[PDB]
């Protein structure tokens, strides 16, 4: 008949598909909450994410890419950072206020250094 | 038998004609379930692939195909950029 | 009592609170010098003998005249405690940070709280009532005591020597780099954590990008396995003329300033 | 020498100006500067210091003379206007479809050349302004 | 010698983020110390969202205006 | 483990698909893989519909008598039904034009539907396989050329299954032949073809082949325009996503309009409920897509844009002008539409309906008469009558439609005002000069500076989504009442009572709810009982959204703290739960605002769906 | 831990120090303002994010900025009273 079919298949599956599947999904999500990889990609400093970052760095330093990539350090893009600073030094000496005692490398060290211990990647003793 | 609700169902007199038989029997339903099981297995594979992300060695240890090499070199098909854009050109 | 409080010890109920916080919240860590700002800042050390954990004190003479309340910390459900040690000149009434009222002792006083905010609120109240030497301590699960609030002995409202500036950014608030400028860097979502050098560099980089009359084409990589394409443009001559243009542009720019 | 705060600001300005003038050249090597992203394509600068388009903006026909492009755009305009007029009003082609007969391919091919004439005359003026 | 805007002279604020940006304010005092990064103390008739109308500005963030070269109607 | 708070759930789940923040699969190949997985989900959803239509459905009985039979969606097997309700219900009826679509595209049997379900499952498997292997090679797939090729292939399918394909002489083997031979499968008749009361399948096939060829040509032209003037200066996933979302929203809204006025599915206009549901659903989807385009534009401004002298820089520099002029437009439109509606309300209330301000929509009437209508209906602009007119379902406008269109303009302009204002102030306002360093979404900047509630750029979308829903409600009320009057042949109750808003209440909402509320009562329950129940459920969800929007966190955080105190002080449970595991904390401010908006719009959608079903049943 | 920063515009008010309910801000000597003192935040781990320090800063805009980081909530940042994670 018309009713038969979906009746038997439903009596088998609808209890399964709703009860068993949804309850298993809820229980597995609660387990995933207590799992070590709980939202690992969105929790800063998580073990899986940090290991992935380390392995990405290892692959980048072991298999150099012929194409140029976005520099993680914006100053790391420079093909010759030495020449960059040497020019800065020459320009600064050209426009130094009188016999100023301030040099370019000290200023670059002062600007690059920063005391932000509470920023992560620094709270992980890194 | 249904109790009609709504002015247009009564006015137009449309009847819900139940088919005499079912329509898909039971064997073809089983085949659909089998194909859906294969699709479910593929979905589990995709979920495992996406949750753990792309490993760093692939796309770094596996050399790009000559198509991919030339596309990245010439900047085609969304390369030379930082977008997906399926409707590119 | 078993119905009043759980029969098991606070450590038993805690389970693995540690070794799970290190997993659940790997970002939650204290810097190497938590109460202070510089490593060479005395770092006075106190132990459980000086400020014992509250479960080891019953009817202590240093407790104020407090009648107990439901608003205190969770014994056996929390293990972290914050303690205040202040000395009074006379016995007067004060508001507990957890509501209710207590009366201070004539001499030494000692209170225990869960959050440091309660201790700081009580310290503000006491200092408003002309009370010095309000020392605030933190009690850990294992009993290690960390001295806080007047960490270097001088209250933070008064400037004191030996205090290195922390989280000081040498520019104005809106002189931080924009997120788009810091894209693909570790400071993309947190431009306020970038260095002054990095912020200046990216703010100059965005200006450099907007000068395509002098921007360099940056030739394509050679990825294909075949022979190099002969093309029709000499990259060497372009590089030489770009060196000349860069030199002259830098000279003119430095002449301007 | 008791560096002034204004001296520190002067150094910041010098650093910013030097960086800005230095990263333009081939000494920074960032993905943005890759051909087809921000730069002007190697040997084909589109415009100079003045914002005047160069002949390189035309692409394959970057050396077709101004006179030839003028002839091309005028012929395309005339042929496209003839095709459009012969398709819409004079001997209409939709009415021909209503008669059961097919379109006349000549009219469609002719009318296809009007946007050709548009871009051709724009390119013609670009060439003329560049002296080509 | 005196450096910076004259006391009591109207200045236009060049700090992009200031609540009184491109507006006009009266200089109260300029700290004649080279180490002060924001010596120019400017008072404004309008108060910002913090209900404060006095702020210090750097020497390069203020444009001294002559007695009649600005717009009296703001 | 799991020594986090419940805030972790709503913090990560709000960015769980913000893959740019997911450093693992951050590459564009992963995003294409996500697209493949989404398309697999879409294919499985369509397979669901086709499978339940072919399994327990009357498509074989539908093709025979498309006017006299009601399409069946799926078989109902709810254990909670009472024998009577079981005897009462036959099966879950159909509220979508899938029967009409299958009939149009040549389905004539349940065997074809079953093969279609198998093909959909296999194609979903193919999509999952493609998602298994993200790769720059797969990034080549796609493009306007690909979608135009899909259009060409769909044209081929429709040609193969056109009703006149039987009379078609094989063109590729016996030559093109006479023009009528091609007219068997490729026509440009234009408009409704009578009978099926829908566009001919030949028209649709011809449309698709033309669109595919033109799209191939346009893609080639765009790529040669990329040959010279090759400048990808601003590439961002959010910029391209905003482009795609805005174009998709325009296309979906156009789909709603042109599918009501030019139905392409056979015997669709005879089914009133499916037509109304189609229009409402597609308009909601289009509005959502446009709002998403604006949202992703704002996101691109927040975290992917670098200030330049470009188009966006020019927009940002004069953002005050844009916001001020949009505010003026919205103020004018709202003032005048509301005032005219209130004036009409007062005149109708005071027994003087003649003294209402009925501004005739003479401009839209002029457009309609001059460009669309083939007979003199209004007589302004033109009065010529077409010798050979074509048929369609374009409504005839009247005085009320002027005010309704001004309400629509007010809603659209206010939504655009909120979205543009938020996107352009993501770069900073004088209350928040450094919004470029705070991200797209954040709670506030505290009570200082007078207060900074809802100052985030995400809060701009949060505020503008109410306006999106309100505008869609306004013009969907317009469409629904217009088509209800047309189908009920009133066409004068609408044209008179839509001038004043008490008409919009009494004759539209109160009037069309009579049958829906009688879905179940003391006498019994009929087929509309499910929709009355869904009506109530949607109202409940809407008011829960009210809870999450009105009451804010601090109260609830203190209340949850007291509840935690009760749990930790409760017997038999302090030994088991120390609140250390998944600490129960109140929803964050952004999370609370989003959840309140979600309940609000869920109740909105379900309420209007139930009302549409109960009114057009 | 909600990151809190101090900028050059600080003028040594000490109001931000007095407004902090958890002793995050701290007054260090400096040579950038007439007060010869500048706020610092060496105990950001105690910052709840209440932004009382921003309410008390008199500069044109906030010389002290509290950047909420909802993805890095802490029992000290969340102000937990009945749940311990240490
Ligand atoms: C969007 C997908 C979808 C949905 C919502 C439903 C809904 C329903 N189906 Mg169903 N079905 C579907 C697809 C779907 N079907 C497909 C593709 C098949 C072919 C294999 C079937 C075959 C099928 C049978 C044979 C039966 C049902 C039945 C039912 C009903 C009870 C639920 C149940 O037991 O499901 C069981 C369904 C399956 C075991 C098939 C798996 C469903 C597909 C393949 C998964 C799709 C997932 C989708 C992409 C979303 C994933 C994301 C999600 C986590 C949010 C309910 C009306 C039962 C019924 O009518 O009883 C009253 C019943 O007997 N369905
Ligand atoms: C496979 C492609 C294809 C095919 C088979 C047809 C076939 C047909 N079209 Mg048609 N059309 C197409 C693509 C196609 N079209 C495209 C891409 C467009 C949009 C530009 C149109 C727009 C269109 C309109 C507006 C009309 C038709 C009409 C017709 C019918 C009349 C035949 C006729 O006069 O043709 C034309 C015959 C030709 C030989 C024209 C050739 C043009 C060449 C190939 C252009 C390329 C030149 C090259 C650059 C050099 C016929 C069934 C008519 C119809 O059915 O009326 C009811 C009608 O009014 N077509
Ligand atoms: C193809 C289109 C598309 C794509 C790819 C994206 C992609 C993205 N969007 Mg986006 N968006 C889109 C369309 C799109 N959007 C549209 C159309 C709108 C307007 C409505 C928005 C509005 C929007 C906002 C406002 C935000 C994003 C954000 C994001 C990013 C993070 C997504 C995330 O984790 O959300 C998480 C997703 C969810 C939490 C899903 C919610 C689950 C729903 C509500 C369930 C409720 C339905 C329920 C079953 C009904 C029950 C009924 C009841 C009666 C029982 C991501 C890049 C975020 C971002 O980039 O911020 C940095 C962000 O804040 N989007
Ligand atoms: C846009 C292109 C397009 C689309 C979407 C469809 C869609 C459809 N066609 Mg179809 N068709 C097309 C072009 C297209 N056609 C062309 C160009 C022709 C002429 C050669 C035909 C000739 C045709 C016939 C003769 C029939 C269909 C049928 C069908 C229906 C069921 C087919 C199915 O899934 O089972 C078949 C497919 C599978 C079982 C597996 C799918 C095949 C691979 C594995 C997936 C493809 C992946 C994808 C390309 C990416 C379905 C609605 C059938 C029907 O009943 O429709 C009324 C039918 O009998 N088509
Ligand atoms: C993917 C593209 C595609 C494919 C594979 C087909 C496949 C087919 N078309 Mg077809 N067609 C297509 C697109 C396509 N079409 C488009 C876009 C148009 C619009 C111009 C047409 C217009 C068309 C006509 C007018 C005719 C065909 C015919 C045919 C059939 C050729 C004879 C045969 O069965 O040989 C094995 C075959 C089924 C002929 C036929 O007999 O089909 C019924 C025929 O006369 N096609
Ligand atoms: C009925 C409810 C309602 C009403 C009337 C408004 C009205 C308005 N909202 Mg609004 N809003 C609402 C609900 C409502 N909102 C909700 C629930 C949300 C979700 C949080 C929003 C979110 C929201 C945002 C995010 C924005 C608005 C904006 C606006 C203004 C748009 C300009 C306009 O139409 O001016 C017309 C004003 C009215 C119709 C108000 C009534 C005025 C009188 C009573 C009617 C006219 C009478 C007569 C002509 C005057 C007599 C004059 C003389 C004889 C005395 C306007 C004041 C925008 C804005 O302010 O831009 C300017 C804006 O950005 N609203
Ligand atoms: C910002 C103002 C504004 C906006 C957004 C709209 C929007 C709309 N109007 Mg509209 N309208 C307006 C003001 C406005 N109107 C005014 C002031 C009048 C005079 C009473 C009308 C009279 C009017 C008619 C008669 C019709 C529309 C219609 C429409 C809709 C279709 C588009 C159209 O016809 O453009 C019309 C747009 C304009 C004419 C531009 C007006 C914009 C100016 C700047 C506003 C101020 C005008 C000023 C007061 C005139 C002073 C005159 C004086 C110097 C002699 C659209 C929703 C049509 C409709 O309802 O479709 C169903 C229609 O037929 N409008
Ligand atoms: C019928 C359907 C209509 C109802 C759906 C309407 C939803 C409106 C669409 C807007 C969705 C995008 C909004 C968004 O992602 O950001 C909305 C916010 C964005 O996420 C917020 O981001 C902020 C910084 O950007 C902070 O991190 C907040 O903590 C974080 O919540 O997401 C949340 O608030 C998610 C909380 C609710 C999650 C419950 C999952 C529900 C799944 C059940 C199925
Ligand atoms: C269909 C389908 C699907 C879906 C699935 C799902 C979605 C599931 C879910 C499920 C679920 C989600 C479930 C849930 C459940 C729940 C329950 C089962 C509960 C119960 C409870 C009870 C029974 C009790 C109640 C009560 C109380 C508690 C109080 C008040 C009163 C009362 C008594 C009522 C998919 C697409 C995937 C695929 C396949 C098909
Ligand atoms: C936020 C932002 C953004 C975004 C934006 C957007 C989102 C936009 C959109 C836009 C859009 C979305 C547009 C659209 C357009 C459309 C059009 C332009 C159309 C037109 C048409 C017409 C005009 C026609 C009409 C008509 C008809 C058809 C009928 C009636 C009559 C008439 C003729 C009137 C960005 C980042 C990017 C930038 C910055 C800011
Ligand atoms: C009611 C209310 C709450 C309390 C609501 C909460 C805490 C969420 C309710 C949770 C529901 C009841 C589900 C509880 C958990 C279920 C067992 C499901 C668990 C699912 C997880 C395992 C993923 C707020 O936190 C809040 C915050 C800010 C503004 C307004 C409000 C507000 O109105
Ligand atoms: S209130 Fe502001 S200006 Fe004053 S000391 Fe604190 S941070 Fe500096
Ligand atoms: S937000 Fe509150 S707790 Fe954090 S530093 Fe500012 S005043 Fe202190």
């Amino acid at each position: 008949a018309y009713g038969d079919g979906p009746k038997k298949w439903g009596a088998v599956l609808l209890p399964l598909t709703i009860f068993g599947v949804g309850i298993t999904a809820m229980g597995t999500f609660v387990l995933y909450t207590f799992s070590e990889d709980f939202f690992w990609a969105f929790v800063p400093g998580s073990k899986r994410s940090m290991e992935l970052e380390k392995k990405k760095k290892e692959m980048a330093e072991k298999y150099p890419s012929p194409v140029v990539q976005h520099p993680a350090d914006p100053l790391a893009g420079l093909v010759n950072r030495a020449d960059y600073e040497k020019g800065l030094e020459e320009a600064w000496d050209k426009v130094k206020p009188k016999g100023s005692t301030v040099t370019v490398e000290e200023k670059l060290k002062e600007l690059s250094t920063q005391n932000n211990p509470h920023y992560w990647r620094n709270a992980i003793k890194s | 038998e249904r109790i009609p609700g709504g002015k247009f169902t009564k006015a137009q007199g449309k009847i819900v004609a139940t088919p005499d038989e079912d329509g898909f029997t039971d064997s073809e339903v089983a085949l659909a379930l089998i194909i859906a099981a294969v699709v479910l297995y593929l979905a589990i594979e995709v979920t495992k692939s996406l949750f753990y992300g792309e490993d760093p060695e692939t796309t770094a240890k596996g050399p790009m195909t000559p198509f991919e090499k030339r596309v990245v070199e010439k900047g085609l098909f969304g390369s030379r950029g930082d977008s997906y854009s399926p409707f590119r050109p | 009592a078993v119905p009043n409080t759980p029969k098991s010890s606070p450590d038993t109920l805690a389970g693995n609170r540690t070794e799970a916080s290190a997993v659940s919240r790997p970002y939650d860590k204290f810097n190497v010098n938590y109460p202070l700002s510089s490593p060479d800042q005395a770092r006075t050390e106190v132990t459980t003998k000086e400020i014992p954990r509250p479960e080891d004190l019953v009817d202590s003479p240093k407790f104020p005249l407090f009648g107990g309340s439901a608003n205190g910390y969770m014994s056996k459900a929390t293990r972290e405690r914050h303690a205040i040690t202040w000395t009074a000149k006379e016995e007067t009434t004060f508001e507990m940070p957890t509501s209710g009222w207590a009366m201070m002792n004539k001499g030494e006083n000692l209170c225990y709280f869960r959050k440091k905010e309660q201790c700081i609120a009580l310290c503000k109240q006491l200092r408003s009532m002309k009370i010095n030497d309000v020392k605030i301590y933190r009690l850990s699960k294992d009993g290690t005591v960390t001295f806080l609030h007047p960490s270097d002995g001088v209250f933070p409202e008064k400037v004191n020597k030996g205090r290195v500036p922390v989280n000081f950014r040498p520019f104005t608030v809106c002189q931080n780099a924009k997120q788009g400028e810091l894209k693909f860097t570790e400071y993309w979502t947190k431009p306020y954590e970038a260095d002054a050098l990095t912020t200046l560099f990216v703010k100059a980089r965005v200006a450099a990008y907007n000068d395509v009359v002098n921007l360099f084409p940056l030739p394509n990589p050679k990825l294909t396995s075949g022979p190099a394409e002969p093309t029709s443009v000499d990259y060497d001559a372009l590089t030489k003329e770009a060196m000349e243009g860069q030199k002259k542009r830098i000279e003119a720019a430095m002449a301007s300033v | 020498y008791t560096e002034s705060a204004q001296d520190a600001k002067l150094f910041e300005t010098v650093f910013s100006t030097y960086t800005a003038e230095y990263l333009k050249g081939p000494m920074y090597e960032t993905p943005e500067k890759m051909i087809g992203r921000r730069p002007f394509n190697p040997g084909e600068p589109l415009w100079g210091e003045d914002k005047k388009l160069t002949s390189n903006v035309l692409g394959p026909l970057k050396r077709v003379s101004s006179n030839e492009l003028a002839f091309l755009t005028m012929i395309c305009l005339a042929i496209g206007a003839w095709g459009e007029a012969q398709f819409l009003w004079f001997d209409p082609q939709f009415a021909a479809i209503d008669r059961g007969e097919y379109f006349n391919p000549i009219y469609i091919i002719a009318a296809s050349l009007l946007p050709v004439s548009f871009w051709a005359h724009i390119a013609c003026y670009i060439q003329k302004a560049n002296g080509k | 010698a005196w450096v910076g805007p004259k006391k009591g002279s109207q200045v236009r604020i060049l700090r992009p983020e200031s609540y009184w940006f491109q507006q006009r304010g009266t200089v109260v005092n300029v700290n004649q110390k080279t180490n002060i990064k924001y010596p120019v103390t400017v008072k404004f008739d309008f108060v910002n969202y913090a209900n404060v109308n006095t702020n210090g500005f750097a020497l390069w963030e203020v444009d001294e205006l002559k007695e009649g070269e600005y717009d009296p109607d703001l | 483990y799991g020594r986090c708070a419940t805030q972790r759930y709503f913090q990560v789940l709000g960015n769980i698909h913000d893959i740019e923040l997911n450093e693992s699969l951050n590459s564009p190949q992963a995003i294409q893989a996500l697209s493949f997985g989404q398309l697999s989900v879409i294919l499985l959803w369509l397979a669901a519909y086709t499978f339940h239509i072919g399994w327990s459905g009357n498509f074989e009985a539908f093709i025979d008598n498309p006017l006299g039979v009601q399409p069946i969606n799926h078989f109902v097997l709810d254990p909670h039904y009472s024998q009577y309700k079981v005897d009462t219900t036959i099966a879950a009826l159909t509220n979508h034009p899938i029967y009409h679509w299958l009939m149009t595209v040549g389905f004539t049997s349940n065997a074809q539907i079953y093969r279609f379900t198998l093909g959909l499952e296999i194609t979903a498997a193919v999509m999952l396989v493609l998602s298994l292997a993200p790769s720059v090679g797969l990034l080549s797939m796609g493009g306007l050329e690909v979608v135009s090729w899909i259009s060409i292939c769909w044209a081929g399918h429709l040609v193969n299954f056109a009703p006149g394909a039987a009379n078609l002489t094989n063109v590729v083997m016996e030559g093109p032949g006479s023009l009528g031979n091609l007219m068997n499968v490729l026509t440009f008749n234009g408009g409704i073809q009578l009978g099926t009361q829908a566009l001919a399948v030949s028209d649709v096939a011809h449309h698709h082949v033309a669109i595919g060829i033109v799209g191939l040509w346009i893609s080639a032209l765009l790529r040669v325009s990329k040959y010279a003037w090759n400048f990808n200066t601003q590439s961002s996933y959010h910029l391209d996503l905003s482009l795609s979302l805005t174009v998709g929203g325009i296309l979906t809204s156009l789909l709603a309009q042109q599918a009501y006025v030019y139905p392409a599915l056979s015997y669709l206009p005879y089914d009133y409920l499916t037509t109304t549901s189609l229009y409402v659903h597609h308009q909601y989807i289009g509005a959502f897509l446009a709002t998403g385009g604006f949202v992703h534009g704002g996101i691109f401004l927040v975290r992917d844009y670098t200030l330049s002298n470009d188009l966006v820089g020019k927009l940002l520099a004069t953002k005050a002008t844009v916001i001020s002029t949009l505010s003026w437009i919205t103020l004018f439109l709202g003032f005048h539409a509301t005032g005219l509606y209130m004036h009409n309300d007062a005149m109708a209330a005071f027994g003087v309906p003649q003294k209402q301000i009925i501004i005739e929509p003479v401009f839209a009437e002029f457009i309609q008469q001059v460009f669309f209508l083939g007979t003199p209906v209004y007589g302004l602009g033109s009065a010529a009558v077409s010798s050979t007119p074509t048929l369609s379902f374009l409504p005839i406008i009247s005085g009320g439609d002027f005010l309704v269109h001004h309400a629509i303009a007010l809603g659209l302009h206010t939504t655009v005002l909120v979205l543009i204002k938020g996107a352009l102030d993501s770069q900073g306002s004088y209350l928040f000069p450094d919004k470029q360093s705070f991200g797209y979404g954040f709670a506030c900047d505290g009570p200082g500076r007078g207060g900074t509630c809802d100052i985030s750029t995400w809060d701009s979308f949060y505020l503008a989504f109410f306006w999106v829903n309100n505008t869609v409600a306004w013009f969907t009320y317009y469409f629904h009442w217009k088509v209800l009057s047309l189908w009920q042949s009133s066409t004068a109750v609408f044209d008179e009572n839509s001038l004043y808003l008490m008409g919009w209440f009494r004759d539209y909402l109160w009037q069309n709810c009579a049958a829906l509320l009688s879905g179940y009562d003391s006498l019994g329950s009929n087929d509309l009982a499910v929709w009355a129940w869904a009506f109530l459920l949607a109202h409940l969800a809407w008011a829960t959204g009210f809870m999450f929007l009105i009451s804010w966190r601090g109260y609830w955080q203190e209340l949850i703290d007291t509840v935690i105190y009760m749990h930790l002080k409760a017997p038999f449970f302090n030994e088991i739960w120390s609140a250390d595991v998944v600490t129960p904390v109140a929803l964050s401010i952004v999370q609370a605002r989003f959840i309140g908006l979600a309940h609000y719009v869920a109740g909105f959608i379900l309420t209007y769906l139930a009302f549409v079903v109960g009114a057009t049943s | 831990a909600h990151a809190v920063k101090i900028y050059d515009t600080c003028i040594g008010c000490t109001l931000c120090v007095r407004a902090c309910p958890t002793d995050v801000i701290e007054m260090v000597p400096a040579t950038v303002n007439a007060a010869k003192q500048v706020a610092s935040t060496p105990r950001v781990e105690d910052c709840v994010g209440c932004k009382r320090c921003e309410t008390a800063c008199p500069t044109d805009f906030l010389s002290i900025r509290v950047y909420l980081q909802e993805n890095e909530e802490t029992q000290y940042s969340l102000g937990l009273d009945l749940a311990d994670w240490s």
